[PDB]
Formats: structure tokens, C-alpha cells, sequence
């Protein structure tokens, strides 16, 4: 059928996006997909979207919300510019590490309950991970959740006096642990945020796997160096490190031991010029934001 | 999607492979199957990209210059390579399956052999088939490609290549092994042609070659190791050479008419 | 949530007085400099000589330099073409 | 659900011109298919057909299953792409401007 | 020549689950000889020198490049079948030949495992591969992958960075001198070594020589330098260096421990030429981990 | 000179990505133009669920709503709900009336 058809359409592809096409804050990841368009397309402004982009455009590459609007108008920015991004991280082959040495995520792991042993942490973490939900609607979370969790009462008034009747006869503190187990126990078979839209891993930005040596026709490369640019004359305020440009990435800049001259010549007016940096290590954080760390290699 | 294209007189070719060169099943390598196993990979890369709507030349060339497009580059190189040298050892270019044709004596042009001497000072051609044979012996170690190439001069000689390098374009022709040692002379044509790169104001960072291939000959282990088998390509580069189909060779060379 | 204001039909879409940027003369500005370079450091002060040697430059041809003194602004006639697009108007 | 978990796979690029979707001809038992690219859908065409097929029940466990085909698809293309670059430079191809270089001089 | 045999490849009898009898010919035997005498044809020394002092004595030499490429070819192809033993797979002349469809079958190398090293015994050899490389899946994925992406001839390696870039009394005792730091992956290429000892700044050596003999030729000219020419080969020289040094100084070695051939003679014959990854896995499945962990240098446990 | 104006230099974050446009003036002036105090929302007691009614004997809180002289500030420039202005305008004058504010 037709419905059939549409649902597995180019555009039914592309999920529902109103984020603001003008945004002003940190920008951590893409935020918008890449729309592009072949050369012969863009001589007829074709885009596969509803309506002909117009003639000015001469960019390949687009970003849009709405294919059309009350204003009789498509909602789109003519940039593509987070893939050079990506191709740039890419080019400097520096592997995405986890600071903390947790499992990789793109690897089926056969993990066990070790963290597990945390169930009154993250089990209440479903009603206590509302920092930014309603007043009333995360008050919903307390009846709807009191009936349901009240209808197993029978269930844990039968189970406790069979399994652990001397804790009811002597002290609650493990009877509060079984409680916590019970309830994940019963959840488990549940669907409570089923699916989790944490960012995993890298989030796409790389799937290079640590351990690869780079071969050179001058031998094997044991320090990726990288041109750059400083951004500030004064190291970043309360921190020990500078900032600097690289690759469409800021990174943290640990110089040797000493801040090369040009700094205070330069002035406000360092990020004119281009400087050779070494890519320590590249880390991953929660908010989905790449911490690179480098090192200003100076001509010596 | 990238699709192998049809061959003439491909039922000859499929029970009686190609004659004096490669037998029934040393053809399915080549062609059947590499070819192929080529451009699938070249779609799997390609598809949903603006690439998918070029041909392998255009291809190769437009992303000649992109280093991280090389793996895009390799395939297309090889496809357009693969069915350069497919199509001047095949027996007839012209589909004679209806006309049963087995009388096709194709010899070197006129204007193919006045080029051979003036470029080769004086060389005949079996001479500079030596010297093709030699050159691919010492000048390819693994696999790589034979070309006779034509340069914006009018001059004929002789390039080789490591794995997929194209003739094209001298900055991927892939000529020099830089695996194992290299000369003062081969490192000053290493850092003349990176100067010549640096010349280019276009932000693509690409220059102009006028080069074309006359001649192609499969080096790849895909060719030559079923029929004559490991250490005897010698033996197969000179069956190539001298089974040459020149109506598509002499047809390779610009007239002017 | 942020309220949006939604227009009756207009005879017109247009602004009264478009506001153009009006780049500041270079020689009025080197005038500036050196009539207060010779407020603190003095009249014909060695400290000036720069000064007096760009301004006799800026000057020497046109005394307010040679620019293209001329700029005007585009919004009313891309208002009146873009309104009745963009103006959501129901249908006829 | 896919691009929230994986937000750097919007900035590879998308055509969303299409070729004849009459033509598509596709076994959804595997990932890859000849004709288009590997991408954000063929998880989610992969998480159809598991849960179609009825080798999953639940959505979640068919998502899960189709996302680590498409990681290990992703893993080998990032390599061969690593790889054909090395192998390049080390038999002499030269290149006029990198991705880095480009960046800096715009 | 039995200087370049191997006690587990016998003439007419098959490498059972990776190569048939025709394929162990083809694959080792039948390409020995041809190297070999590619070899003895080009130095008269082949039969008098270890392959490894050859490869250590002729290198960074334009003339002698074909001893060492000869050379470096024979001992990466034996350093490859020594770690080979099999698998109880069905033998690879019984199975049907993959055709095109293999290339569109999905990998399954990060959802399980196989012939682990601990589960033989090398248990030291486990932990180094997990330290290195975060686990044995991800090590898998990397070391057959980087041998799949290798187009033509080449090897995909397991080596051991040294730590002893000190360069000082080097190479004097074999304990102290035979340690690693961390493991890595390789790829090397034609006749490329794995080393990197004796090649490293082979690149710039050369550039050093052509700056001279140009600036030495500028000279005859007269010209007063440039501009941006001793700032340019500043920099091509600045980084040529910083990218080759080591952790503490400049002498990065690598001690050989693995290598996977991805030369299609290898695999063509038996597998045919859309069965590389097939290969690869019974590849795989036929590593006996005991000759690896031999090789293994003792840690350097400075931390 | 070695220095300029924080107002025609932008500051890139730590971890974030940037483009080659983030260098040019044209993002220090769309920068200002689209500034919006849009952070008040999570530091804005009055836009969280709180009833403003409650607050009116806490005057340092109802204070955040009112100009220097005392004047409380239109809905345009809080942002409230038509409710919950209505109820924070209430609690401000009945903590004047009580000799709080």
C-alpha cells in the first residue's frame, strides 16, 4: 500500500527534528542530519524535500525541520559542516579511550550483577531521575507507582514470612533489602524505560578500535602531531591548561614546561597563527562532548 | 549499483577462456569473479553517496586527491584497471557469436610503431616488450599493474604500478615501494612531485596529467597464479604481450581525424 | 510558549526609517587621534609625528579621504516582495 | 531512538533523492544490501524483520541484537578505510590537502 | 632447503581445516623454492647468513634492496606458518566455494569468541592480550580486520614494543634487553619488516641529503636562502623527528610474536577469491598460542 | 596593541566543536542577537511548580521579581504563566502589606 510504501520513504528516515536551526550555546555533537544533494540535483534544486531549495544556494549540504511551514517557507541552514568534524577526528587517528576502564560498548559483553549490587540505587533513580520533570506530571510518579506497587503486597506478605520469617521477628535491615530485590525482581519482567537514550559510547564519532600502530614510509609513528591554534594568551581561569583549536575539536593544551614567547607577543591575537600539537589521549564524557588532551609541540 | 559489464563473445569465454593467455578457469578469476567481487564492494561504498551516479574513471579521478577516500579510490582504480587489460588481450572486440569469426590478425598500427621508435630511440617493439617484461620483474614485488602509457608529449613509455595505482594521475600512480629502500634519485622524484602539488592554488589540491594508458596488464595474483603458478609471471607477461588484441590497442592512440 | 504576535492584514509591510551603519571616516578619526595626542603630550609634540604624517596623507587629495561615502538599505523592498508569501494569510 | 544514542551518525550524510523504490529488492536476514547505504535505517529495517520473523519478541531485544550487527560493520569499514590510506602512502601516493589542512586554511 | 622448513608442513600431506594439499603446495612449499632462489640469484651469503642478519645487514641500502626484499618475504611467510597447527573445521577442498552473497554476511566477531589463548594454558599471554587491547573479542575484531583490509601482499602482525629505547649497552643482555611494555597491531606490506629499528628515518636521512645537495647547488648560484624554504624544511624535518621518537629517547623496536599473511596466494587457491574472510577465520582457529606465548618478552614492570 | 575587547573575541568552550565561522564577527553579533535568559527556567523558582503564594513571607525570593524601587516586573519581561504572575503580584503585595518587602 501506499502507507506501507511512505513509512520506508527517504524522508520517513530522517527522525522528527525541531531543535533551533540558529543555536547559540556548547555544542557537544550534530545535532541536525545531513542533508546532501548530487551536483546534477542541485542544478535542477532538487533536494528530495517537498519544495525546490532556492537558486542561492550553492552549497551540496543542508540541515531543515519542517518541509514546509505557515510561512510558506522550508526551515532549513545550508551547512553540512559537522562531518568535516568527524573526518578530521578521523584523520588523527587518536582511538576513543574510557577514562574510567569501563567495558566497550560496541562489544556484546557477558557482564554480571557486580554493579548490580547497587538495586535501591538506580530502581528509586526512575522516580528520583526527574530533574526536569513536572510538578505534577512527576507527582503522577507517586500514585501511579503507590497502586502498583501496592498490588503486590499479598506477593511480599507471603514470600518475606516463607523465606526470611526471622528478619520480621528480629530486624528490618535486611528486610529492606529484600525489598529492594523483590521489586527489581518483579521490574525486570517489566518495561520501565525499556529503552535507554543515553548516548552509547562514542555516539558514532569513531569505531576505531585501540592497539593499531600507524606504518609510515619513515618507520612506524609513536607521536600523532597535529597543527593547531591557540585560542587564549592566558591559561583558561582556575585551570592549569590552555585551550586550543584543533581539528574542529577545542582540546586542553599541557605544555612541556614553559609558554613560548609568541603567547605574549601575540596577545589576543594568538589564534591568528598555527602551532604543532601532540594528541595525548581523547576521552568521552556523559554529555556526549570529546575531551582531547594535547601537548603544544615547539620547534626545539 | 555497479554492475560487471558484459563482455563480447562471453560464452567462448566461459568454456574456452581466453586463448594463450588464461584458461576457462583462469578467465573466471580474473573477470567472472574479481570483477565482481569488485563492484560489489564499490557499491557497498559508494551506494547512498554522490559517487554512486559516476562511472569508475570519474570516480578514481574525482577522488584522487582524498585521502581518506583512498579505499573508494583503490576499487574504482581497479575496475577501471581490470577492464583496461580485459579488453585489449580479448580475442575479438567485436561480438562475432552469431558470425562464428575465428580469423581475427590484429598487428601493431603505423602510427604505433613510429611512436614506439621515436620514444624508445630506435627500439622495435620486441625489444620494448623485453623491457615491459624486465621492468614488471624488478619493479613490482607483489601485486600492481603494466601500463604503456601515452604522455602530453606524444612519447610512449612505460609505468608500473604497486597494487591499485592509476595511470592517470602521477600522484597516485604508486610507482615507488617505499616498504623497502629507495635511492637518492627515486627520493628526488618523490619531492619533485610533492613541489608540483604544492604549485596548485585549487583548494582540492589537484593538478593536471594528461597521461593515458595504451597498453594494460593484470599483475595481480588473480591473472597469472592458476595457470602458471607462483614465480612464473614472467611467463605470463610475455604471453599477454604477444597475444595482444591491437584493434582496441591502435584505437587507444589519438589520430587526429 | 514565548508569545507570538500575530499581525492583522497590512496595507503594507515597511519601516519608516531603515537604520543604515555608517562607517566612520578614516581621516575624521586620524583628526581625532592627533588633536588628542597634542592635548596630553603637546602641540607639535615629537610624540605626534606619526599622526600628523598619516593625516597629512588621508588629507593630502580630499580633505575627508576618498571613500565611498554612499549606503542604502534593501529591507522595504524585500518586505513588500516577501509579505504576501510569508504573511500565513488564509486561502481565498 | 537510534540518532538520540548515536548523535554523530547525522553528520554523515544523507540523500534523500531517491533512484525507483519499485526497484528495491532486499533480504533483510542480513544487514548490508546492494544499492544503499549502511546507515541508521538498515538497524532499524534489521529490528523489523527480527521481530517479523518472530526471533525476537521484544522490540528492545530485536534493537539491541540489530545495533551490535551494525557496530561490527562500522568497525570494519572504519578499518579498511585506515588501512587503504597506510597502504597508499607507504607505495608513494602523494596528497595536496588533508581534511586537517583543509580546516586550517579556511 | 631444510634451513627454511617447518616440522608440521610435510610434502603431499595437508594443513587439515586451513589448506588442502594443493593449497599447502601452492601456499608454502611451491613458494619457498621460488624465494629461495630469488635469494641465493642475488647474494651469494643466502646460505651462509641467518634471513634475520641479512634483513638487519643489507637494510636502508638502494642496492642491496633486492637481498632484503627476497629476504624479509621468506621470513615473514615461515614466521607466519610457525604458529599454525589447524582446526577440526571441514577440510577447505570438501566445503562449496563462497560466491558473491559472502560479502554481504554480517561479521560476528564482537558478539563471540573462539580458540581464546587461556583456554590452553597461556594464561600470560591472556592478560597482556586484555591489558593491550581491552579484551580478546576486541583483539580478535582488530588483528582480522586489519588483515581483510590489506588489498594486495602483506602481513598483519602481533609485536611488542620494547622498552629499552635507552640505547645505552642495548642489545647486551637477553633478559634485561628482552622486555615489553605494551602489545600492539601491525600491518607491514610486501616486504616490509616488522622491526622498525632499522628503517626508522630512512625518510628523513634522505631529506637531509637533499636539502644539502640543493642548498649546497644554491650556493654555486648565489642566492640568499629563502623566505620560507629553511622555515618549511624546518618543519618537514621538526615533525619528521617528533613522530619517530620514543617515550624516553628515540629507539622503538618491536619483537615479532604473531603474523597473518594477507598475500592472496595464501588464500586464493583454496578459498577463492570471495573466501579471504574465510580464511581469515579458520585462520584464526588454527593459531596454536604456545609458540605466542613463547615469544612473549617479559614484562617491564617499572609502573 | 596586544589586547582587545572581550565584546569582539569569542571564547570557544572546552569539549566542544566548532566551525570556521565560530572565528568571525558575524558570530559575535548572532551571539547577541539571540541572548535570551532562557537558563532563568531551571534557576526560576516561579517556573518550576512552585505556588508563588507560598513565598510570601520569604521576601528575598519575591524580591528576584521586582525592580530596584519595588516595581513588579510585567509578565513580559518574567516569563511567568498568566497563573502563576497573578499569584507571585498577590504574594507581593501582601508581603508589603505585612511589612516584609
Amino acid at each position: 500500500t501506499l502507507a506501507e510504501l511512505l513509512g520506508r520513504s527517504r524522508i520517513a528516515q530522517v527522525a522528527n527534528n525541531h531543535k533551533p536551526l540558529t543555536y547559540t550555546g556548547k555544542k557537544f555533537h550534530p545535532t541536525h542530519q545531513i542533508i546532501e544533494t548530487k551536483p546534477s540535483t542541485l542544478y535542477r534544486q532538487e533536494w528530495g524535500l517537498k519544495s525546490a531549495i532556492p537558486s542561492k544556494i550553492k552549497s551540496r549540504y543542508l540541515v531543515y525541520n519542517d518541509l514546509d511551514t505557515l510561512e510558506r517557507i522550508t526551515t532549513f541552514e545550508p551547512r553540512g559542516g559537522t562531518q568535516w568534524n568527524r573526518l578530521r577526528f578521523q584523520e588523527m587517528g587518536v582511538p576513543i579511550v574510557s577514562n574510567i576502564g569501563r567495558q566497550n560498548p560496541f562489544f556484546k559483553y557477558i557482564s554480571r550483577p557486580e554493579d548490580e549490587s547497587h538495586a535501591k540505587l538506580s530502581l528509586f533513580k526512575e522516580m528520583k531521575g526527574d530533574t526536569d520533570i513536572s510538578p505534577a506530571a512527576m507527582k503522577k510518579r507517586l500514585k501511579k507507582i503507590t497502586a502498583l506497587i501496592r498490588s503486590f503486597q499479598d506477593e511480599f506478605k507471603e514470600w518475606l514470612v516463607e523465606n526470611h520469617p526471622d528478619e520480621l521477628k528480629l530486624n528490618s535491615n535486611k528486610l529492606e533489602d529484600y525489598v529492594v530485590k523483590f521489586l527489581n525482581k518483579k521490574l525486570e519482567t517489566k518495561t520501565n524505560k525499556k529503552f535507554n537514550t543515553e548516548i552509547i559510547g562514542t555516539g558514532g564519532l569513531s569505531y576505531s578500535l585501540p592497539g593499531k600502530l600507524k606504518n609510515s614510509p619513515n618507520g612506524v609513528i609513536q607521536r600523532t602531531v597535529v597543527p593547531g591554534r591557540i585560542l587564549n594568551v592566558v591559561k583558561e581561569n582556575n585551570d592549569n591548561k590552555w585551550l586550543a583549536a584543533i581539528g574542529g575539536f577545542v582540546a586542553d593544551v599541557v605544555f612541556f614546561q614553559s609558554p613560548p614567547s609568541s603567547f605574549n607577543s601575540m596577545g589576543d591575537f594568538i589564534r591568528m597563527k598555527t602551532f604543532l600539537f601532540e594528541i595525548l589521549e581523547a576521552s568521552m564524557e556523559k554529555n556526549g562532548s570529546v575531551s582531547m588532551h594535547a601537548r603544544l609541540l615547539e620547534p626545539q | 549499483i555497479h554492475v560487471v559489464p558484459k563482455l563480447p563473445n562471453s560464452k567462448a569465454l566461459l568454456q574456452n577462456g581466453v586463448p594463450n593467455i588464461l584458461s576457462s578457469s583462469g578467465f573466471k578469476t580474473v573477470w567472472f569473479d574479481y570483477q565482481r567481487y569488485l563492484c560489489d564492494k564499490l557499491t557497498l561504498a559508494t551506494a547512498g553517496q554522490s559517487l554512486e551516479s559516476y562511472y569508475p574513471f570519474h570516480i578514481l579521478l574525482k577522488t584522487a586527491g582524498n585521502p581518506l577516500q583512498s579505499n573508494i579510490f583503490n576499487l574504482a582504480s581497479s575496475i577501471h584497471n581490470n577492464h583496461l587489460f580485459v579488453e585489449n588481450i580479448l580475442p575479438s572486440a567485436v561480438e562475432h557469436g552469431t558470425n562464428s569469426n575465428a580469423v581475427v590478425k590484429t598487428e601493431p598500427s603505423r602510427l604505433f610503431l613510429s611512436k614506439i621508435k621515436d620514444s624508445f630511440n630506435g627500439s622495435d617493439w620486441e625489444v620494448v616488450k623485453e623491457e615491459m617484461i624486465y621492468r614488471a620483474e624488478n619493479e613490482v614485488l607483489g601485486q600492481g599493474w603494466l601500463f604503456l602509457v601515452e604522455n602530453n608529449e606524444k612519447k610512449l613509455f612505460i609505468l608500473t604500478s604497486n597494487n591499485n595505482g592509476t595511470p592517470y594521475y602521477f600522484p597516485r600512480n604508486q610507482s615507488f615501494d617505499l616498504n623497502s629502500a629507495i635511492s637518492i634519485d627515486e627520493f628526488a622524484t618523490l619531492k619533485q612531485m610533492k613541489e608540483l602539488i604544492g604549485k596548485s592554488t585549487k583548494l582540492n589540491g589537484k593538478v593536471q596529467d594528461w597521461t593515458m594508458p595504451i597498453i594494460c596488464v593484470n599483475l595481480w595474483d588473480h591473472a597469472y597464479l592458476h595457470d602458471y603458478g607462483v614465480g612464473n609471471r614472467s611467463k605470463y607477461v610475455k604471453n599477454v604481450l604477444d597475444n595482444l588484441n591491437w584493434s582496441v590497442v591502435n584505437n587507444r592512440i589519438f589520430s587526429g581525424i | 510558549k514565548p508569545p507570538v504576535y500575530r499581525l492583522p492584514p497590512l496595507p503594507r509591510l515597511k519601516v519608516k526609517k531603515p537604520i543604515i551603519r555608517q562607517e566612520a571616516n578614516k581621516c575624521l578619526v586620524l583628526m581625532s587621534n592627533l588633536l588628542q595626542c597634542w592635548s596630553s603630550y603637546g602641540h607639535m609634540s615629537p610624540k605626534c609625528a606619526g599622526l600628523v604624517t598619516e593625516l597629512k596623507s588621508c588629507t593630502s587629495e580630499s580633505a575627508l579621504g576618498k571613500r565611498n561615502n554612499v549606503q542604502k538599505s534593501n529591507i522595504n523592498y524585500h518586505a513588500a516582495r516577501l509579505y504576501d508569501r510569508i504573511n500565513g494569510k488564509p486561502h481565498d | 531512538l537510534f540518532y538520540k544514542q548515536h548523535p554523530w551518525e547525522l553528520s554523515r550524510p544523507k540523500i534523500l533523492v531517491e533512484n525507483e523504490i519499485g526497484d528495491e529488492n532486499y533480504d533483510w536476514s542480513h544487514m548490508l544490501q546492494i544499492g544503499r547505504p549502511l546507515d541508521g535505517e538498515s538497524v532499524i529495517q534489521r529490528t523489523m524483520y527480527l521481530i517479523k520473523t518472530k526471533q525476537y519478541g521484544d522490540m528492545v531485544e530485536a534493537y539491541d541484537h540489530a545495533r551490535y550487527e551494525f557496530y561490527a560493520l562500522r568497525m570494519q569499514e572504519e578499518t579498511e578505510q585506515q588501512v587503504a590510506l597506510e597502504e597508499a602512502e607507504m607505495f608513494g601516493s602523494l596528497f595536496g590537502v588533508s581534511a586537517i589542512e583543509h580546516g586550517i586554511q579556511k | 632447503s631444510t634451513r627454511y622448513a617447518l616440522e608440521h608442513l610435510k610434502e603431499g600431506a595437508p594443513l587439515k581445516g586451513l589448506f588442502s594439499i594443493e593449497g599447502l603446495q601452492k601456499a608454502w612449499f611451491d613458494r619457498v623454492k621460488y624465494l629461495d632462489a630469488k635469494l641465493n640469484d642475488c647474494t651469494n651469503e643466502a646460505q651462509q647468513k641467518p634471513l634475520e642478519t641479512l634483513i638487519h645487514e643489507n637494510s636502508k641500502s638502494a642496492s642491496k634492496k633486492h637481498i632484503v626484499n627476497y629476504a624479509s618475504s621468506l621470513y615473514n611467510l615461515k614466521f607466519s606458518m610457525s604458529s599454525l597447527q589447524g582446526c577440526i573445521r571441514t577440510p577447505p577442498e570438501e566445503c562449496p566455494r563462497l560466491g558473491p552473497e559472502a560479502l554481504l554476511q554480517t561479521p560476528d566477531f564482537n558478539r563471540t569468541i573462539s580458540n581464546e589463548p587461556l583456554t590452553t594454558g597461556n594464561e600470560r599471554l591472556q592478560a597482556a592480550l586484555i591489558s593491550s587491547f581491552g579484551s580478546l573479542m576486541e583483539f580478535r575484531t582488530l588483528l582480522i580486520n586489519s588483515n581483510l583490509a590489506i588489498s594486495g601482499d602483506g602481513f598483519t602482525w602481533l609485536v611488542a614494543r620494547r622498552q629499552l629505547d635507552k640505547r645505552a649497552m642495548r642489545n647486551d643482555m637477553p633478559n634485561r634487553d628482552i622486555e615489553y611494555d605494551k602489545l600492539f597491531i601491525l600491518n607491514t606490506y610486501n616486504a616490509g619488516t616488522p622491526f622498525n629499528f632499522s628503517t626508522s628515518g630512512v625518510m628523513n636521512e634522505l631529506n637531509n641529503q637533499y636539502t644539502n645537495m640543493e642548498k649546497q647547488r644554491a650556493k654555486e648560484a648565489g642566492n640568499l636562502e629563502d623566505s620560507e624554504m629553511t622555515a618549511k624544511q624546518a618543519k618537514t624535518k621538526f615533525i619528521y623527528e617528533t613522530q619517530q621518537k620514543g617515550f624516553s629517547g628515540k629507539e622503538v623496536s618491536y619483537i615479532p610474536l604473531l603474523a597473518i599473511d594477507a598475500s592472496p596466494k595464501t588464500w586464493l587457491t583454496d578459498y577463492g577469491v570471495f573466501g579471504k574472510r574465510e580464511y581469515l577465520e579458520r585462520v584464526w582457529d588454527s593459531i596454536e598460542w604456545k609458540i605466542v606465548e613463547s615469544r612473549l618478552p617479559q614484562r617491564t614492570k617499572i609502573q | 596593541t596586544k589586547k582587545i575587547d572581550q565584546s569582539l573575541s569569542k571564547k570557544l568552550p572546552k569539549g566542544t566543536i566548532y566551525d570556521p565561522f565560530d572565528f568571525s564577527m558575524g558570530r559575535i553579533h548572532l551571539d547577541r542577537k539571540y541572548q535570551a535568559n532562557k537558563n532563568s527556567n531551571r534557576n526560576d523558582i516561579m517556573k518550576s511548580g512552585a505556588n508563588p503564594l507560598e513565598f510570601y513571607a520569604r521576601p528575598r525570593i519575591l524580591s528576584r521579581y521586582v525592580t530596584s524601587t519595588g516595581r513588579i516586573q510585567h509578565r513580559d519581561i518574567t516569563g511567568l504563566s498568566a497563573k502563576n504572575q497573578r499569584r507571585l503580584s498577590k504574594a507581593i503585595r501582601r508581603c508589603q502589606a505585612i511589612g516584609l518587602m
